């Protein structure tokens, strides 16, 4: 309602840039504290983006310990809007695949069929998810 | 069968008190719900604060009342009803005081409250109260107590209780908790009471529509959290 | 039916529906609304004039409780008049037993418990009126409170009592009361009352207004007849 | 005097004992005692 | 006789007063109860089953104390109980005060009935929808006696009241014995208890009391515990 | 229906059915009138002979020098109420030595009839009164109903039949204020007579007058002494 769409616009890419670098910690932080501003605003649109923008840099800079934490936090997080969460585990879903390295796709695959557990908004993604852990 | 249920004084054929019993599911008409917890050394009360207009002062919209500076009270039913259970409770408080020296324990507040009740039971003079009265304190040698008055006089200590319209399902929320051996700090019972209550009711509790009363044994004074402790509270239950 | 007779009876799903009744026998009277500004209280009542032999200011529905404290009584008018010698004589019982003008919260509870107890008893009725009681002062700020024949009460910030109390709080809700003084308060409520007052309905009616602030010194008293005037001349210019 | 006054007053608290089922404490016994006395203007 | 069922004050033309017997299935469908009079002294043994854990136990007890050698049990109504308990003790006192030796028992059993026959002489009062059992011990001898919403007092040896009371009285005639021992009258009120108890015994499921000659003593949950380990 | 037995039930519409039977209880009583001028108040009332030759009951009652009423309803319950006013009045003129204001004097019989409206043991008082008195603040015509509810009335009718005098004062409510005492009990007396039905008219063995003045107590006019108010009455159009 307060929405941050044309701010998250021009937000997303330069701290991409900078989370490209590598450091990330502040480009994940000025996220949050926007995802906390757009979740209390109900800004349905700017929290998936933002959570879609995050899980991206996570994957890129492939901090799998970091991302799975991040992962963690954002489903955990109070009153997180349904839609954005399954944007984000959309995300997160893609990203599985191209994943070689056994136990990272292991570890990630868990922690998304654990946030996504018992939720209806996602009972689809959950599925796939449960059937390439078969598969592996 | 049910031509016994207009006089509170009359004993169905079934030996059962029909009146009393149309008292307790006029409980139910507030229509709000408040749990209490008693912690290992802390008492929490949690109630709703459902306020269906912006003109209402919502300082005023309060159903947390404080009898006594170390013996706070939740009421659930009829508002006057409630008040008035509120006063007699304070001025039973403030007898036991003068008359004894030392501040009342918890007990007897609920002890007398209820023997009142029963009184207006026996006695087919006054309409028994319809609201059910949650008394929290912490009582010395015995830490914290919480204690729940109904309208006909039953008096009974709880581990964590709850009253109004979904008082089952909080209380079997609340058997399926107290089991599993935990450690009961204050932090913990507070997050017993509201995940109790966001249970039953399926709200995201946003800070202004719940109340939340607090007595602990480092500080036994009857304390009603301010909507910043509980942001606070639900932000750490969240995470 | 069966379990409606007395107030002291219990319905089987739980309620009393003697103070039901006399809910909604509140709600067949004409519409009082009170609004507390910035630094007071301002009450307006539409008064349906029945006849035109009654004097003006006849059946006054403003009623002062104390040197500060104000009632907008709307429901039975004898029932009000005599929650009015009530709660007159429980201020005069606090001023005269602590020393220092009652306070509005107090009062107001007070008020209440004798309003409910008549709603316990087989041999009382519950009283057929709701009222507002208003109040300012330089330590308490403005307050204002209503009680129904239930006796439940609570402070509001604006509110309406009678028939169109939904009507007005339509209209009462549209207002930043928390800035404005009732200088300008007092119009708008005047403006709202000639909107919710039916014409066609209750014929004609007389407007009455009062208040208690900062700028009454703190005493409840009713408006003058010229700011009275000129909310009635900007009420009727918002005819479009 | 202090017969009966003192044996009233030991009932009273046998029976505050029992609603309570915990030791009475001294300051119950010196108020009621008080009150009582108060009442009787020095007259026991 | 459907139409003399609601007022205390009017015979039936069979002439019975309907309403106490009401009061009366009121006791019935309370809490199974037994008390039992050994040579030893009395025992009176109740089953204080909470609907679920979160009741506090420990909170209220049935057993009560009147004076330091009369206990009183109850089943039927709860609040109307505390009242009860309430005048016996005053009755108590105040007979101590006139006559300074402790209320026998059958006195404090007379006194109790009358008030209980009090609220039975009026319309607009409803009778005490509970049956005490009483023990006492004065001059070497127990006492027990069942006081009644009708003032009716008897003089029980052995019974029960409450749920399955015919249960209970059919279990005693068999197991009671009037030379038995106050431990033997302590294993046969608990088993009566068990034949119309549905669960586990838990110690903080059953209160027992004892009236022997030291007086009235509400058993601490240990030795419940013990007594029930000693009978399962 | 079963809420019609109690003054103590509400009715599932809101009313009071007693109430309004209290208040029926009213038109039983003959029409009767008050009006005030600037000046003076005046109420004058219909007595009713219940036989030829039997005297007409009494309408109008003193109250105090200052304060006299117009009863119609219940005989028992007007006497009652009268002696109550009476006590009032004596015990304001024992008290302050100043006579008691109208207004004072009607919100206590408001108060006072209001009790057996709320309280179970006692009909509401069935009996309307007109009370014309004067006090410091002029003038004074109030009008008590069974409700408890009291009107302060320029010019007010009550009792049977007793419309057509609303309607008349209603039409000639303008002129009052600017009349003399003569004007004004001539006013009354037409208001009164519109009431009667056509065979019937004014005499004076059933006509009560009563005047509170500026410099006049409250005098009632009986019988002869209605005849110099009577005389010069425009006779009723037929």
């Amino acid at each position: 309602e307060v929405d941050y769409s044309a701010t998250v616009d021009q937000r997303l890419p330069e701290c991409a840039k900078l989370a490209k670098e590598g450091r990330l910690q502040e480009v994940i932080e000025t996220l949050l504290s926007l995802e906390k501003q757009t979740r209390t605003a109900s800004d349905m649109v700017s929290t998936s983006r933002i959570l879609v923008a995050v899980v991206k840099m996570c994957y890129e800079a492939k901090e799998w310990d970091l991302l799975n934490e991040n992962i963690m936090l954002l489903s955990k997080r109070r009153s997180q809007l349904k839609q954005a969460v399954a944007k984000m585990v959309q995300q997160c879903c893609t990203y599985v695949e191209e994943i070689t390295d056994l136990p990272i796709k292991l570890r990630l695959i868990d922690t998304l069929r654990m946030v996504t557990e018992g939720k209806i908004y996602v009972e689809i993604e959950r599925a796939r998810l449960t059937k390439t852990l078969a598969t592996i | 069968s049910a031509g016994f249920d207009r006089h509170i004084t009359i004993f169905s054929p079934e030996g059962r008190l029909y009146q009393v019993e149309y008292a307790f599911k006029a409980i139910n008409q507030g229509g709000l719900t408040s749990v209490a917890v008693r912690g290992k050394d802390c008492a929490v009360i949690v109630t709703q604060k459902k306020v269906p207009d912006k003109l209402l002062d919502s300082s005023t919209v309060t159903h947390l009342f404080k009898i006594t500076e170390n013996i706070g009270c939740v009421m659930t039913g009829m508002t006057a009803d409630s008040r008035s259970q509120v006063q007699r409770a304070r001025y039973e408080a403030a007898n036991w005081k003068y008359k004894y020296g030392y501040e009342i324990p918890v007990d007897m507040l609920c002890k007398r409250i209820a023997d009142i009740s029963q009184v207006y039971t026996q006695n087919a003079e006054m309409r028994p109260l319809g609201c059910c009265m949650i008394l929290i304190g912490i009582d010395e040698e015995q830490g914290p107590q919480v204690y729940k008055c109904d309208p006909a006089g039953y008096y009974c200590g709880f581990k964590a209780t709850a009253a109004g319209v979904k008082q089952t399902e909080s209380t079997s929320f609340l058997e399926k908790k107290v089991k599993k051996k935990f450690d009961w700090t204050f932090e913990q019972t507070v997050e017993t009471a509201i995940t109790c209550l966001s249970t039953v009711l399926s709200i995201d509790f946003k800070p202004s529509e719940i109340e939340v009363g607090v007595v602990t044994v480092e500080n036994p004074k009857f304390r009603i959290l301010t909507e910043a402790e509980i942001d606070a509270h639900l932000v750490a239950l969240a995470e | 039916t069966g379990y409606d007779l007395s107030a002291s009876t219990f319905s089987p799903d739980g309620r009393v529906f003697q103070v039901e009744y006399a809910m909604k026998a509140v709600e067949n009277s004409s519409t009082a609304i009170g609004i507390r500004c910035k630094d007071g209280v301002v009450f307006g009542v539409e008064k349906l004039v029945l006849s035109k032999l009654y004097e003006e200011g006849s059946n006054k529905r403003l009623f002062n409780v104390d040197r500060h404290v104000g009632m907008a009584v709307a429901g039975l008018l004898a029932d009000a008049r005599s929650l009015a010698d009530i709660a007159r004589e429980e201020a005069s019982n606090f001023r005269s037993n602590f020393g220092y003008n009652i306070p509005l919260k107090h009062l107001a509870d007070r008020v209440a418990m004798y309003v409910h107890a008549y709603t316990l008893y087989s041999a009382v009725r519950p009283f057929g009126c709701s009222f507002m009681l208003g109040s300012y002062s330089v330590n308490d700020g403005a307050q204002l409170y209503m009680i129904d024949p239930s006796g439940v009460s609570y402070g509001y910030w604006g509110c309406a009592i009678g028939k169109a109390r939904q009507a007005a709080k339509t209209e009462i809700e549209k207002l930043q009361m928390k800035e404005m003084t009732c200088r300008d308060i007092v119009k708008e409520v005047a403006k709202i009352i000639y909107i919710v007052h039916d014409e066609v309905k209750d014929k004609a009616f007389e407007l009455e207004l009062s208040w208690v602030g900062e700028l009454t010194n703190g005493r409840h008293e009713i408006v003058p007849k010229d700011i009275r005037e000129e909310a009635e001349k900007y009420a009727k210019e918002s005819l479009k | 005097d202090t017969d009966m006054t003192t044996q009233l007053i030991s009932s009273n608290l046998e029976l505050h004992s029992l609603s309570t089922g915990r030791l009475p404490r001294v300051v119950t016994a010196n108020r009621m005692l008080k009150q009582m006395l108060f009442r009787y203007q020095g007259y026991i | 006789e459907r139409g003399y069922s609601f007022s205390l004050t009017t015979f039936s033309p069979s002439g019975k007063l309907v309403q106490i017997e009401y009061a009366l299935a009121a006791v019935a469908g309370g809490a199974p109860s037994v008390g039992i009079k050994a040579a030893n002294g009395v025992v009176l043994a109740t089953e204080k089953k909470q609907k679920s854990i979160l009741y506090d136990e420990r909170s209220v007890h049935k057993v009560e104390p009147i004076t330091k050698h009369i206990g009183l049990v109850y089943s039927g109504m709860g609040p109307d109980y505390r009242v009860l308990v309430h005048r016996a003790r005053k009755l108590a006192q105040q007979y101590y005060l006139v006559y300074q030796e402790p209320i026998p028992t059958a006195q404090l059993v007379q006194r109790v009935a009358s008030v209980m026959q009090e609220y039975t002489q009026s319309g607009g009062v409803r009778p005490f929808g509970v049956s005490l059992l009483i023990c006492g011990w004065n001059e070497g001898r127990p006492y027990l006696f069942q006081s009644d919403p009708s003032g009716a007092y008897f003089a029980w040896k052995a019974t029960a009241m409450g749920k399955n009371y015919v249960n209970g009285k059919t279990f005693l005639e068999k197991r009671y014995n009037e030379d038995l021992e106050l431990e033997d009258a302590i294993h046969t009120a608990i088993l009566t208890l068990k034949e119309s108890f549905e669960g586990q015994m838990t110690e903080d499921n059953i209160e027992v009391g004892i009236c022997n000659e030291a007086g009235f003593r509400r058993l601490t949950p240990t030795e419940v515990k013990d007594y029930l380990a000693a009978i399962a | 229906n079963q809420y019609d037995n109690d003054v103590t039930v509400w009715s599932p519409q809101g009313r009071i059915h007693q109430i309004e039977y209290a208040m029926e209880a009213v038109k039983q009583g003959s029409a009767t009138v008050g009006l005030k001028s600037k000046t003076h108040a005046v109420l004058v009332a219909l007595k009713r002979a219940q036989s030829e030759l039997a005297a007409h009951q009494k309408k109008i009652l003193h109250v105090d020098n200052h304060i006299g009423i117009s009863i119609a309803g219940l005989t028992a319950d007007a006497r009652l109420l009268c002696n109550f006013m009476r006590q009032e009045c004596l015990d304001s003129r024992f008290v302050f030595d100043r006579p008691l204001p109208v207004s004072r004097l009607v919100s206590l019989i408001g108060s006072k009839t209001q009790i057996p409206t709320q309280r179970y043991g006692r009909r509401p008082y069935g009996v309307g009164l007109l009370i014309a008195g004067y006090d410091d603040m002029g003038p004074h015509i109030f009008q008590t109903c069974p409700s408890a509810n009291y009107f302060d009335c320029r010019a007010m009718s009550i009792g049977a039949r007793s419309q057509s005098a609303r309607t008349y004062l209603e039409r000639h409510m303008s002129e009052f204020m600017e009349c003399n005492l003569n004007e004004l009990v001539k006013h009354g007396l037409r208001a009164l007579r519109e009431t009667l039905p056509a065979e019937q008219d004014l005499t004076t063995k059933n006509v009560s007058i009563g005047i509170v003045g500026k410099d006049l107590e409250f005098t009632i006019y009986d019988d002869d002494d209605v005849s110099p108010f009577l005389e010069g009455l425009e006779e009723r159009p037929q």
